[PDB]
RNA sequence: AGAGAAAUAAGGCCUACUUCACAAAGCGCCUUCUAAAUGAUAUCAUCUCAACUUAAUACCCACACCCACCCAAGAACAGGGUU
RNA sequence: UCUAGAGUCCAUAUCAACAAUAGGGUUUACUGGAUCAGGACAUCCCGAUGGUGCAGCCGCUAUUAAAGGUUCGUUUGUUCAACG
RNA sequence: AUCUUAGUUCAACUUUAAAUUUGCCCACAGAACCAAAUCCCCUUGUAAAUUUAACUGUUAGUCCAAAGAGGAACAGCUCUUUGGACACUAGGAAAAAACCUUGUAGAGAGAGUAAAAAAUGAUCCCAAACAUAUAACUGAACUCCUCACACCCAAUUGGACCAAUCUA
């Protein structure tokens, strides 16, 4: 009901209130369309993915290189696709997964190109006046990832 | 981190739970093949495999054991009734 | 110095495991069976599984040994020629 | 120990795989006692996997030869120099198996602290941040408390 | 944006003088927003060992408002190091005698306690009052919003937003108002 | 007037007596 | 002293306000129970580190079954508070001997096939 | 509100006395800066955790030398003077 | 802190009994002096103020105040005490 | 128990090898006349327990919750009992063995959480600040994720390897 103003009635922050769906179902379509049609002529240059991979989720853009701490049984050499794609995006438009994006409207492309063991690491323990200190040498393996193409397709 | 609300969405409350990001493979060659899968993708069928078999063992050993005891119910409820002749 | 001032933080999280410590209440006041109707159900499994127990426990034997296994020790002067 | 330990930063020799991968073994020199105890595992390796392993890579030019007379040991070389001793002595035919292919499998650089995991040339495609982004501009390009 | 690489690197870790009043600001917030400037916790590009610590400054450092009867209670404490020299002076007395001090004593409070701290106090500027030299007012960027909203009195309450409010009371018209 | 265990501080504190708000409040109407 | 705990059973009664609260029913009661674990063993007496070591609820969250009888639950009466039991749903029914590697316990308790 | 006289403390000096004698000293000398008025909450009243009005200068301060001699400057180094 | 008991009348000008609320220790039986002193105020003096039964300096209590000062001797050394 | 409490022996606990089959939890029933709980077992969840052969090592510990006896119902006081922790990892309460959270161990430049913030006398005060922009976020070696796994206790005990020298 009404109250006079003062310095508590309202709050601090303002009323915001969104467009009636109805129209802003229509804009959406519209900017959608717009973005297609940009994907359509090649009105885009380097684009840029956030793929998710063995448990992170790498940046990446075309003549990268990534390091994967797991060894991915592939021979050197053998191209491969990259799914679980979050997000990808050009200069203009970027286009953002719930949490994926569909398999036909992005195609990521790597290569395995060196497969190595990581430089030597140190595990020591040591506990004062018990006389208890242990020594250990660990090399976990791994494997470089170059990546070759980003592409899209006009889905959507 | 939103794992009230996930969960309050009948979702897991850790995205590394159970989902698409998880489970699905995380890649195929570039022909098209699929990949060998994963091997925590192997161990979490496993588990979850273990997990429906004692399911189903449970259930059914609990089944059974309320058939037996209807058995057990007739043939002493009933077999009361031979006495109660000649 | 001693004594506290117990926060806000810490009443709601208290609360959090109140909340579920009474719905674990409430999920044990309704059993499937009875105590007598359970009686018995499941003691040909037990059974079984200390059966196998036991049969694991009486198998202890030393390994078999292989007349191959002693004359392959004579490859540590296997030379070319 | 890292600070102990020099660095290097993730790389590839060519730009290996952006055209057309190629492997950086291209050498690997096999000694082998034809008599020697220590020699054991070497002798199996010649004798029933190396013969598989050169049909495997037909880029890698394998030499052995059987004068060191008492150790055996393998040296790989690289398209870019690098140069890379193994000690084979008193090892199974297994292990030399996994260690040759790991030789093969591998760039000829430096087995030290990779300081970054991911290695891009262009980092940016939106135009990498400056303070001045996100900011606004005013009329006439006037600083704050200006007059004219 | 195809910058070269130099012009680029120049570009991101510049640094940027930030006006900011002080009128009617009490020193705590002031303070804060100083600190994060001068830390470089405001640049997505921050860390600590890159130094991108900008310029912050603040003018009508002379009247800033202390909430409370702080004036009256705020104690600032020094030693000399001689024996008998532990000087205990409150917030009314120490604003007399160095107008600047408070603002200056909250901002090196609150910033973090290392090395570093005395370079990002030589880019803090502190004026007393509204007068600033050429040579700094020819460097600033942008001027940062007041933290506090200045309430305002009747007097700068024009007659449309005082009629505006209701009368919420009558009084009689026997009594001499 | 000893000082309590921290957890049995926490139950007190948790536990307490929370009145019930009176419906209107009585200055501004009987 | 310190000493095991009899809880009541007036406790474990279920009200006419408890049961629309959550999603259960007096009368046809829920076969298996989903327990996991939600508090350490350590700091808490050695009859509880037994209980919990019997249930198979030594790791942490890590969902377990167990049945719905009271020979349970009296295990389950003194681990209370270091457990959330929930009811394990089967709006599908229990899987065949196909579907049982393709199952799936989704957060709210229900287990389904083929995800 | 002033004026004398003494001591002490700090700081300094060597004209006289004194111990002494190109000087250092003291026993000697000099300097030391909570009662009201108006007045509301509670129209009288009320000093007001009501608004509101009343009850230290001084000292230091020359960017760029240093072999030698002298010195009231000094442990060495520094410092003052050498017209 | 209740004044309740007194005080030539009267609790508040003084003691203020018991108790209560406060801060602090009690070990024997069946370590000073010289030298230099740093610090607190629970103030001995000096300073400011209230009441007085000081009608007045001084007294008495009460508030405030720690910048400064706080002697020399005879007898003797659980270290104090007495005395000029 | 000990001319014994600065130690020894036996037991209890620990370890290894071996044999066998029941061990723990546990409702109902049951244990006296003169409060907490305890004992005992059918089931049930479990996989351990007893026995034999063979050795060493520890032993009269500190703090916290509780019930008692002694000193007040205090003196951070001696002692008995039930439990926890410490002498093992890690995160919190400021620093923090004893409170709260947490265990089975490696790599990650991934993720979700646990506990966890104050209200209204003597050298020198002691984080700096903040009354009102929507409650969520932050937070571990806990858990999930990709890969790998024997790879975080004292005394003691078992095991796998091995540097250098001599001899065949
Ligand atoms: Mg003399
Ligand atoms: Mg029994
Ligand atoms: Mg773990
Ligand atoms: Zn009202």
């Amino acid at each position: 009901g009404y109250v006079p103003k003062t310095s508590l009635s309202s709050p601090p922050w303002p009323e915001v209130v969104l467009p009636d769906p109805v129209e802003e179902t229509r804009h959406h379509a519209e900017v959608v369309k717009k973005v297609n049609e940009m994907i359509v002529t090649g009105q885009y240059g380097r684009l840029f993915a956030v793929v998710h991979f063995a448990s992170r989720q790498w940046k990446v853009t075309s003549e990268d290189l990534i390091l994967i701490g797991n060894e991915l049984d592939l021979a050197c050499g053998e191209r491969i696709r990259l799914e679980k794609v979050l997000l990808v995006g050009a200069d203009n438009f970027t286009l953002l997964g719930k949490p994926l994006l569909g398999k036909d409207l992005v195609r990521v492309e790597a290569t395995v190109i060196e497969k190595t063991e990581s430089w030597p690491r140190i595990i020591m323990r040591f506990r004062k006046r018990k006389n208890f200190k242990k020594k250990r040498i660990v090399t976990t393996p791994q494997t470089v990832l170059r990546i070759n193409s980003i592409e899209i397709a006009p889905c959507l | 981190a939103g794992g009230q609300w996930r969960l309050q969405q009948g979702l897991a409350a850790n995205p590394s739970g159970y989902g698409p990001l998880t489970e699905l493979p995380d890649w195929s060659y570039a022909d098209g093949r699929p990949a060998p899968p994963m091997k925590g993708q192997l161990r979490r069928k496993a588990e979850r495999e273990t997990f429906a078999r004692r399911v189903v063992l449970l259930s059914q050993e609990m089944d059974a054991g309320l058939q037996a005891w209807q058995l057990r119910q007739q043939k002493l409820q009933e077999e009361q009734r031979k006495q109660e002749n000649a | 110095r001693r004594p506290r001032f117990v926060s806000l933080r810490a009443k709601q999280n208290m609360i959090r495991r109140l909340e579920i410590e009474a719905e674990n209440h409430y999920w044990l006041s309704m059993p499937y069976m009875t105590r007598e109707q359970e009686r018995g159900h499941a003691a040909v499994r037990r059974r079984e599984a200390f059966e196998a127990i036991k049969a694991a426990a009486t198998s202890k034997f030393p390994p078999h040994r292989f007349i191959a296994d002693q004359l392959d020790h004579l490859n540590v002067t296997k030379k070319w020629s | 120990t890292a600070r102990g330990t020099p660095s290097r930063f993730l790389a590839s020799v060519l730009h290996n795989g952006l055209g057309r991968y190629v492997q950086q073994l291209q050498r690997l020199s096999f000694s082998v006692s034809r008599d020697g105890a220590s020699s054991r595992g070497a002798r199996e390796f010649v004798e029933r996997e190396v013969i598989d392993f050169a049909r495997r890579n037909p880029g890698v030019v394998i030499y052995v030869n059987s004068r060191p007379c008492c150790v055996p040991r393998v040296v790989a070389e690289y398209l870019n120099g690098a140069v890379r001793e193994e000690s084979i002595h008193c090892k199974s035919v297994e292990e030399i198996s996994t260690l040759v292919q790991k030789l093969a499998d591998q760039s000829g650089l430096d087995v030290i602290r990779i300081r970054k995991p991911f290695h891009t040339d262009n980092p940016s495609i939106q135009g990498q941040w400056h303070p001045f982004t996100n900011k606004p501009t005013t009329f006439r390009g006037l600083r704050p408390r200006e007059v004219q | 944006s195809s910058f070269s690489r130099a012009p680029q690197q120049w570009a991101t870790f510049a640094r940027i003088w930030y006006l900011l009043d002080g009128k009617m600001q009490p020193p705590g917030k002031l303070a804060a927003m100083a600190s994060i400037r001068l830390q470089g916790l405001h640049k997505p590009v921050y860390h600590a060992l890159s130094d991108c610590g900008d310029h912050v400054v603040i003018m009508n450092t002379r009247h800033i408002a202390f909430s409370g009867n702080k004036w009256e209670q705020k104690v600032y404490s020094s030693h000399t190091g001689y024996p008998g020299g532990f000087r205990q002076v409150t917030a009314a007395q120490l604003h007399l005698r160095d107008p600047v001090a408070i603002v200056k004593l909250a901002i090196y409070g609150m910033l973090p306690k290392n090395l570093h701290r005395r370079t990002m106090m030589e880019r803090l500027h502190l004026f007393p009052d509204e007068y600033i030299p050429e040579d700094i007012l020819k460097n600033l960027v942008e001027e940062l919003p007041q933290p506090r909203k200045i309430p305002k009195r009747l007097d700068e309450y024009t007659q449309e937003e005082i009629d505006a409010f209701p009368r919420l009371w009558t009084p009689p018209e026997d009594y001499r108002l | 007037r000893r000082v309590m265990h921290f957890q049995r501080q926490k139950l007190m504190a948790v536990t307490e007596y929370i009145p019930p708000k009176p419906a209107i409040h009585p200055s501004c109407l009987p | 002293k310190f000493t095991r705990s009899r809880i009541p059973e007036k406790v474990f009664q279920a009200s006419p306000e408890d049961h629309e609260k959550y999603g259960g029913d007096p009368q046809n009661p829920h076969k298996l129970h989903i327990v996991t674990r939600i508090k350490s063993t350590r700091r808490r007496p050695y009859w509880e580190k037994d209980i919990i070591k019997m249930l198979g609820l030594e790791k942490a969250h890590t969902p377990q079954v167990h049945k719905n009888i009271p020979s349970v639950n009296a295990k389950l009466k003194v681990v209370k508070h270091l457990i959330r039991i929930k009811p394990l749903k089967l709006p599908q029914g229990l899987p065949a001997e196909e579907n049982m590697s393709n199952t799936c316990l989704k957060s709210t308790g229900e287990l389904v096939v083929q995800w």
